RNA sequence: GGGAGACUUGAGUGCAGAAGAGGAGAGUGGAAUUCCAUGUGUAGCGGUGAAAUGCGUAGAUAUAUGGAGGAACACCAGUGGCGAAGGCGGCUCUCUGGUCUGUAACUGACGCUGAGGCUCGAAAGCGUGGGGAGCAAACAGGAUUAGAUACCCUGGUAGUCCACGCCGUAAACGAUGAGUGCUAAGUGUUGGAGGGUUUCCGCCCUUCAGUGCUGCAGCAAACGCAUUAAGCACUCCGCCUGGGGA
């Protein structure tokens, strides 16, 4: 299995409340897919460096992911991912 | 890849004896040691030393030069080659630079020189000419 | 080196070239001289020249020729042994020939042998004929004949044993 | 000196806006290794990591 | 794949220990060449892989070529577990 | 050369590593151009050697805020990298080829070349269906000019983009076929490996494979080439035999 690191960008201004329905349903969809979350952790809170869909500010969410290759979570995630108004922008990266 | 161990030999000899190498070295053969024996009686090298490996063995060739570093051997010449083999009949066996030289010939009383292979009345594949 | 002193070198034009340096006002000819020199006893020279007149052509190209004499080995009256003498374009063939058989040379080929001493070879020019590249050639040639005792002596061996 | 070498990393997180800040200039463009003195393999690190910054607002694009 | 590769190794290992041999490479040549096989009809634009199936099957030829001639009792063997022509 | 054995150096496999714009597919990012909408705002703007066509009081250009869409990927970036060549430059993932370095467990010459065949093959072009910002054959207008079916200017269609199928040609070039071995040195650089120092960082040396520059021997008509040969050799293929007519 390889391991990813997904990192993504929630709305400055979501709801506690939100926020962790949001963090607990993007886990359940990777755990739904072949895909064991290692971890996934709130990083920070941050200025971004330019406007992204409006924002100048967001939360930064790190997920630590492993799976197979062939397995469908990671193309899951991005589908779902780009769709939700919660979550401003994402990308996944294979780490060692 | 390499299809004429021989002239490698012979070109080995060449390239050394153009830089006035004292020494040379190359994978063994049977038929390089032949041509070596004879280059060493014939007076165009100094010395061969055989040195026994795990592959197939090494020859070591020490070439010649006279006062002032002349050069004892002035070329070699591949004449048989595997895309054109030669063979001369005993009355054939050439004679190199009017016998300065000498031509490497292989017969069925052995790998001899032309002195010898005329002396005895016979043919065979010429290998190199060397002078 | 061959010192001239002490030989009676003769000598053989073999060659006068008019040569032309384009100017401003029109054209500077000259004459360009190829001289062969020898004591027709084995020593033999080549040596060019240039001078607006054809005798200061010479001059020249008879001294150049003296300062570059060299030793031909010769067995009786032909030489040692076969020898191809490759200059630039010149390409000559030159071989020993049966006593009396005379000086099959051709072009500036037969000036070298004949200054030379040599009165029996065979030769055939292979390459370009310009006079100055075959004369060259044929040296080169020359250069490359070797003596039995030299050679027997750079062997190790009795002349007799060497052939 | 090169720096990456020095400090004895061989991973180079792009979430890591520290390291990447002192490898891109004034108006945020990337720094030749010839005026940091970053080696080559390490450059080519560097500059995957500053994309994939800029990419996630953690860097600017310009300015 | 490692593990895939190691058991069609010990599969059609002539020995133990044995990695190089006509069948061993062969059979592993055969699973490659068949598992590119199907990367090539997927992605048809690929031109530059299918040079890398080309050469597989050339160097496979090569191998089967030198069994036949070596052993012919061995290439007939191999032939029919590996289902080849 | 044939036959029966043996061998491990060539070649390949295993194991352990290394780098990469290698390829394919699906997404995605910012800068900029254009268009569009809305404020602000007022007579120019644009362009040339100089001009004019053109655009603008039906409100331009500029400027601000947004929206749409296409194409290309600044910096990094480098006789740097990768690929058989053509070629490949944002980022992410999926599938996938090759190469390089150690090791020396395995096979035991299984290799090289390769007519004919097959595959790939810049750009333009062709077919069907999409797309179309910018650019731009054709073409229009304005100039220049003796004339201009040009160079220059303002526009502008195909095309350039995508899918699929054709085409199969280029100063498709290193104008240098492929394989192998051998033959001084110096100095860069890309990816490795090993050791000697260095607290590390790094420096020192040895080495493999690339990539450059300089330069002997040798070669060359000369120019120049020179361990990345055009040197010294062997193998196989392609090709040449005055110019024109072709
Ligand atoms: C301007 N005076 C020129 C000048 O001196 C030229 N040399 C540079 C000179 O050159 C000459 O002497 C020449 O050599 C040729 C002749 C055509 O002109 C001659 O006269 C030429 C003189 O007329
Ligand atoms: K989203
Ligand atoms: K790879
Ligand atoms: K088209
Ligand atoms: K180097
Ligand atoms: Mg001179
Ligand atoms: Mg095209
Ligand atoms: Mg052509
Ligand atoms: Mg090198």
């Amino acid at each position: 299995d390889t391991k990813y690191e997904i990192m993504y960008i929630i709305r400055p201004n979501i709801d506690e409340e939100a926020k962790t329905a949001l963090v607990e349903r993007f886990d359940t969809i990777l755990k739904d897919n072949g895909a064991e979350v290692i971890e996934s952790k709130d990083w920070e809170k941050r200025r971004l460096a330019y406007e992204m869909n409006g924002f100048r500010e967001g939360i930064y969410h790190i997920v630590n992911v492993t799976s197979p290759s062939t397995a469908g979570a990671i193309n899951e995630f991005d589908r779902l991912a780009k769709i939700n108004d919660d979550i401003i922008r994402h990308m996944i990266v294979k780490v060692e | 890849v390499m299809t004429d161990p021989i002239a490698d030999f012979l070109t080995r000899i060449r390239n050394a004896n153009m830089v006035k190498h004292e020494t040379l070295e190359v994978p063994a053969s049977k038929i390089k040691r032949d041509i070596a024996e004879i280059l060493k009686r014939e007076g165009f090298i100094r010395d061969v030393e055989y040195i026994e490996d795990d592959k197939q063995g090494v020859i070591r060739v020490f070439l010649k030069y006279g006062k002032n570093e002349e050069r004892v051997i002035t070329n070699l010449k591949r004449i048989s080659k595997p895309g054109l083999r030669a063979y001369v009949k005993a009355d054939e066996v050439p004679k190199v630079l009017n016998g300065l030289g000498i031509a490497i010939i292989s017969t069925s009383e052995g790998v001899i020189t032309d002195k010898e292979a005329r002396a005895k009345n016979i043919g065979g594949e010429v290998i190199a000419y060397v002078w | 080196y061959i010192d001239p002193k002490h030989l009676e070198l003769e000598d053989r034009v073999v060659a006068i070239n008019r040569v032309t340096k384009v100017v401003k006002g029109g054209r500077r000819l000259r004459f360009a001289a190829l001289v062969v020199v020898g004591d027709k006893n084995g020593h033999v020279g080549f040596g060019t020249g240039k001078a607006q007149e054809v005798p200061e052509a010479i001059r020249k190209a008879i001294e150049d020729a003296k300062k570059n004499l060299v030793e031909v080995p010769m067995v009786g009256s032909t030489i040692p042994h076969e020898v191809i003498g490759v200059f630039g374009g010149g390409r000559i063939l030159m071989k020993p020939a049966v006593e009396g058989s005379g000086v099959a040379a051709g072009g500036p080929v037969r000036a070298v042998l004949e200054l030379a001493g040599v009165a029996d070879i065979t030769s055939k020019s292979l390459g370009s004929n310009t006079p100055i590249n075959v004369v060259r050639a044929t040296v080169e040639g020359l250069k490359q004949l070797k003596r039995a005792e030299e050679v027997a002596a750079l062997r190790g061996k009795s002349v007799e044993e060497i052939i | 000196v090169d720096y990456i070498a020095a400090n004895h990393i061989e991973y180079i997180d792009y979430k890591d806006t520290e390291l990447l800040k002192r490898f891109i200039s004034e108006r945020g463009k990337i720094l030749p290794r010839r005026v940091t003195g970053t080696g080559a393999k390490n450059q080519r690190k560097l500059t995957i990591a500053i994309k994939r910054a800029r990419i996630m607002g953690l860097l600017p694009f310009v300015s | 794949s490692q593990e895939r590769k190691n058991e069609i190794i010990k599969e059609y290992a002539r020995h133990e220990g044995d990695t190089g041999s006509p069948e061993v490479q062969i059979a592993v040549l055969t699973e490659d060449i068949n598992q590119l096989n199907e990367h090539a009809r997927t992605h048809k634009k690929d031109h530059h892989s299918y040079r890398g199936l080309m050469k597989k099957i050339g160097h496979r030829r090569n191998l089967l070529a030198y069994l036949r001639k070596t052993d012919i009792q061995r290439y007939r063997e191999l032939i029919q577990r590996l289902g080849l022509r």
